[PDB]
């Protein structure tokens, strides 16, 4: 049994907002608070958020069986990486994707030029009846923003692991030409992988080809 | 803190007070003033709210006492623009309880003047 | 030679009665003496000496303020206070003995207990999850003391017989007692004290006597002790724990012991009894008598 | 016990354990759960004249869920009920204890009713604007007062309902009624 | 017969979920204690990530993952060498959070679109803050001598896998990640030597 | 499933004026700034901005049906295009606009005159009873200053790709006759689209004819 571990960045093409929960708004502060780490303050990009996008990227780009109800349908490609929990057919994810954190590199550039970490993005929604903007504050994580990724691989068929990593490389090129987070088709989320190392952490696995 | 007549400043107060200048004519508060000027000062206290709120140590920093400083310089240009104003500041006392956050110098204390300022402006609103 | 020894549970314990869902509070004398029984056999010392000179009673509530022991089984001249009145501050149950507790006070002195809460964790089995099935899930009963609150009982043997029991408590404190031990429950510390105020409840003349331990009596000694008595029969049943008694666990065989705090007109010796049936070695159970004497 | 009981749950999807003597243990729909139990304490008042009251704990829980404890956890409830001097009931969370009058009068038809109209009478009101409030209400600051108004201003809710809805915010006690009946609604109207 | 104490803290490198309700409220609570109310870790979590983390590096039917978790199958009856106490909130991050007026358990929105109505259900869950830290204590019972530097190889083999695994709720998703410190070894009972064992 | 990526640039041929809240300001000072990249201080373009604008001009364009009062009631092709959230009608966004940012050239060219990208704008307004002056000052971007902008097309149904680019052409039409940002109206805001590339960068559609 080995463990691939593949540690990069991932850099904030254009304003990246996940949302968070349990604040209660002042009247005029921002309206959809970002989700961040509660230790730090600082916003961090959920691995559940990568991890579905991703993987509803690539089972788009596989194909999806015609009315496909759960997502324990995908591609048997897709439920070997991403894990299935079909009743009697269960399989293990081999992608365990963490939470990526606010890098101490981009904290330091922040801290540098007096930068907040985040920036609050003002709009609004001009109706379709009476043309009346309806204002709202959305709080995005800043441009030069940096996130430290860091995945695990799980080795269970050695056999299946190029092809593995060949839809991992797809499903991260399809991700950097779609967005992360939400409002994504407005403009926010756009990211850049760039892929620091892809080391094997366990085992005795030789993954330099990878 | 207090006002006048030893009454107790708290939201029960925000409430009473945008009730008592209330006037049915239009709903008037404070004599004429509009949402616009209330949403104004919510701005600038807003921007001093965001300031504090990012930090997490109760004592307020010199930074922040500067721009409640720059609070008041604005509080009585606008008043002087607009008589509203000035009379909704004289009878909600937002100066004299800044004066009191400045004297307090605690992150608690701003907070609450933050929180009755929302109160002010949220039952104006209501009450319209 | 009469020693309080106190337990303070650092995490829930089990304490099984009847399943694993449910969870008791304390234990009767009998699972200590199993365990310490079982701890011997690890440590590789002698079982004879524990059996034959060691009579120890029920593990019973305390707090920081008082220590509590059973509701004596005496006649009562309002029941329901009684009846959720389950333990007694030593100092209170000499007057319940005098029957000066009256209802009000008896509930006061039920509401005073503040031993612990009793909770249940649902846990799950994975196995199946591997080999082509589905998980299952399962409860634990747990009770969770009090910090101030803790668990005790008194231990009467010989000098060396003290020694052993501090010996085999301290190898206890980290092997633990109740169910799921070893899974994340039963571990507590202990410290072994001698205690004035026992040993005066222990010294003492009167005309009736209370059980401080889960026990019961020979046939003999049972046609003199029976007659005039109000007692609790309670059944002692479990599964065999060890690995030498057979291949595959197997029940012990069902046994009936007065319960501790029962009143007994006449005193009776307790007796270890066996209840092994068809194993490669004799199972032990704990049912020796530690009595009380109390006037009424 | 048991021959009235019968006749007090027809036409309800309810199916009795078992009535014994005076403890009662009865499983079936959440909602017709509560409605029976209401109908059976005005029944029991009529019988009793009076001279007696039953406290009861009610409980929530989905089909898969364990027989044994819905009714470990109920008794619980009722505990809490039983626990308070004489007429007491325990909705759901142990927090909603309430008199069989006040669930009854209080939160379902004098604050239920009138949302359950307020939601289908305006096309703006949404599922959305009920949580909105619910997160505004279980909220200990007073500024969330404040806020619940500044809320309701712009809801464009029915002037009536929206000076009924801010003065059971304001008092303690019709708060936790207000909140219920806005639960008690989401769950009704759930899919 | 000995027993070797293992002392150490785990800390919460993402937000911890071990499971164990009320509309608009999270319910997916983590466990706690019933009466400190202070967010713990299973011992049965810890131990049963470790033995299934060591059926995946050995392959359950092994003997060595058998005897460190205990066997009851028939004849091969073996009592558990290793006894993990439930995890406590460390009183240093107790003290840690008190500070900045910081809640123990962080709550976490997440939702789930469906592949074929596009619509997304909202799950609250409950999350132990990262940077918490839970005191962990083991109990290792030498059964027999010849054996304990291979299980104690094996520990550090299951230490090391969980490492890089998480522990508890949805790990795949970013969740459990912890790292284990261990303050001490030491043998509490019997005349066995353990300086020279490390867990890690 | 395609990703057709199409990359230009937005030329500012009158002042634009995207607003952006949250600053505040000497007494009389800038009373409306723009909205700009907090990394970089350089204007910026909001893919919302962009898609929004672009979406109204093309609802209106196609048809806005009697009484319309919300966005998911716009045409299948505008839902289709810029997606949906109707209930039970839930349409993807094959458009995901981005937000665009200053150009590089651009701000080359500024630097070599010694200009400054955004200019305030002196206006007032005359009361019609007193006929006195009301003084604001808004802040623009300079005329001659172009945005790159980034928009990606998901390509999910092969055979509607043709009259979504017709669309989007059609689109890009309207606002290249229209404005962006505020004020447009009053003179702000009139751009020029310049397309670069229109390619393929995930899949194997043909975007030749595109």
């Amino acid at each position: 049994y080995s463990k691939i571990r593949i540690v990069g960045k991932i850099d904030v093409l254009t304003g990246l907002h996940i949302g968070g929960g349990g604040e209660t708004s002042m009247i005029g502060a921002i309206a959809s608070p970002v989700v961040r780490d509660p230790y730090s303050r600082l916003p961090i990009i959920p691995g559940s958020s990568i991890k579905g996008k991703m993987r509803s990227l690539l089972a788009k780009h596989i194909g999806l069986i015609p009315g496909q109800k759960m997502h324990n349908q995908d591609a048997p490609e897709i439920l070997r990486l991403f894990g299935s929990s079909q009743k009697g057919a269960i399989q293990s994810s081999r992608l365990q994707i963490s939470d990526a954190f606010f890098s101490k590199a981009s904290q330091e550039e922040f801290d540098k030029k007096d930068l907040a970490y985040t920036e609050t993005k003002f709009e609004n929604t001009i109706s379709r009846l009476t043309a009346v903007a309806n204002p709202r504050q959305i709080e995005r994580v800043t441009r030069g923003a940096s996130f430290d990724f860091h995945i695990i691989y799980n080795v269970e068929n050695i056999n299946e692991v190029m092809a593995d990593f060949e839809n991992i490389k797809t499903a991260i090129h399809l991700l950097e030409n779609d967005y992360l987070g939400g409002g994504g088709t407005r403009g926010n989320g756009r990211i850049r992988f760039v892929i620091d190392s892809i080391d094997t952490v366990v085992g005795d696995f030789d993954s330099s080809n990878l | 803190a207090k006002t006048k007549t030893g009454e107790m400043i708290d939201l029960n107060f925000a409430r009473k007070v945008v009730e008592e200048n209330k006037r049915v004519k239009e709903i008037v508060l404070f004599n004429g003033l509009t949402t616009s000027k209330l949403r104004n000062l919510l701005e600038l206290i807003n921007h001093v709210y965001t300031k504090v709120y990012n930090s997490d140590d109760t004592t307020l920093s010199e930074d922040v006492r500067d721009e409640l400083e720059y609070l008041k310089v604005k509080f009585a240009y606008e008043s002087g623009r607009e008589p509203a104003v000035r009379t909704f500041i004289e009878k909600t006392y937002v100066d004299k309880l800044v004066d009191v956050v400045l004297k307090k110098n605690t992150k608690k204390i701003f907070l609450d003047y933050c929180k009755y300022f929302e109160a002010l402006v949220a039952y104006a609103k209501f009450y319209r | 030679v009469v020693k309080l020894v106190k337990l303070t549970f650092k995490s829930p314990v089990h304490f099984g009665m009847k399943r694993l869902s449910d969870s008791n509070h304390t234990i009767a004398a009998d699972t200590l003496f199993s365990a310490l029984i079982i701890e011997a056999l690890q440590q590789q010392l002698e079982l004879s000496h524990l059996l034959n000179n060691l009579v120890i009673t029920d593990l019973f509530p305390y707090n920081k303020t008082s220590y509590f022991l059973p509701k004596p089984l005496i006649r009562i001249e309002g029941y329901k206070a009684f009846k959720k009145l389950t333990y007694i501050p030593v100092e209170n149950y000499s007057e319940y003995l005098r029957g000066e507790i009256d209802s009000l006070e008896a509930s006061k002195i039920a509401e005073s207990l503040n031993l612990g809460k009793a909770s249940l964790s649902t846990k799950v089995s994975l196995q199946a999850v591997d080999h082509n099935g589905e998980s299952e899930p399962y409860s634990v009963g747990n009770f969770t003391f009090y910090p101030e609150s803790g668990l005790y009982f008194l231990a009467k043997g010989n000098a060396d017989t003290i020694g052993q029991l501090e010996i085999l408590m301290h190898a206890l404190q980290y092997s633990g007692i109740g169910g799921k031990r070893s899974a994340g429950y039963g571990q507590f510390r202990c410290t072994i004290e001698d205690s004035g105020k026992f040993d005066s409840l222990l010294s003492q003349t009167g005309n009736i006597a209370i059980l401080l331990s889960s026990a019961m009596a020979s046939d003999e000694e049972l046609v003199d002790c029976l007659e005039d008595a109000r007692y609790l029969l309670k059944k002692r049943t479990g599964f065999v724990q060890s690995k030498t008694y057979a291949d595959q666990l197997v029940k012990k065989k069902d046994f009936y012991a007065f319960s501790a705090g029962s009143t007994f007109y006449q005193k009776f010796n307790g007796k270890i009894f066996d209840v092994s049936d068809n194993g490669r070695h004799s199972v032990y159970r704990y049912a020796k008598a530690f009595w009380l004497e109390g006037k009424i | 016990f048991k021959f009235e009981l019968s006749n007090i749950l027809k036409g309800a999807r309810i199916s009795v354990i078992y009535s014994g003597g005076d403890d009662l243990f009865l499983i079936g729909a959440w909602d017709d759960v509560i409605s029976k139990a209401l109908v059976l304490r005005k029944a029991f008042t009529r019988f009793s004249a009076g001279k007696l009251t039953f406290s009861a704990g009610i409980g929530m829980y989905p089909v898969k869920y364990p027989i044994s404890k819905m009714a470990s956890e109920t008794g619980v409830l009722e505990d809490l009920a039983k626990r308070g001097e004489k007429n007491q009931v325990a909705l759901w969370n142990d927090s909603k204890v309430f008199g069989w009058s006040q669930l009854e009068e209080q939160i379902l038809k004098e604050k239920m009713i009138p949302l359950q109209e307020a939601l289908t009478n305006s096309q703006e009101h949404g599922k959305s604007f009920l949580y909105k409030m619910l997160e505004l209400l279980r909220n200990e600051d007073q500024i969330n007062i404040a806020r619940l108004a500044y809320l309701l201003a712009r809801s464009s809710l029915s002037e009536e309902l929206t000076q009924s809805i801010f003065a059971w915010s304001q008092n303690k006690q019709q708060k936790v009624e207000l909140i219920t009946a806005i639960e008690y609604l989401v769950y009704q109207i759930r899919e």
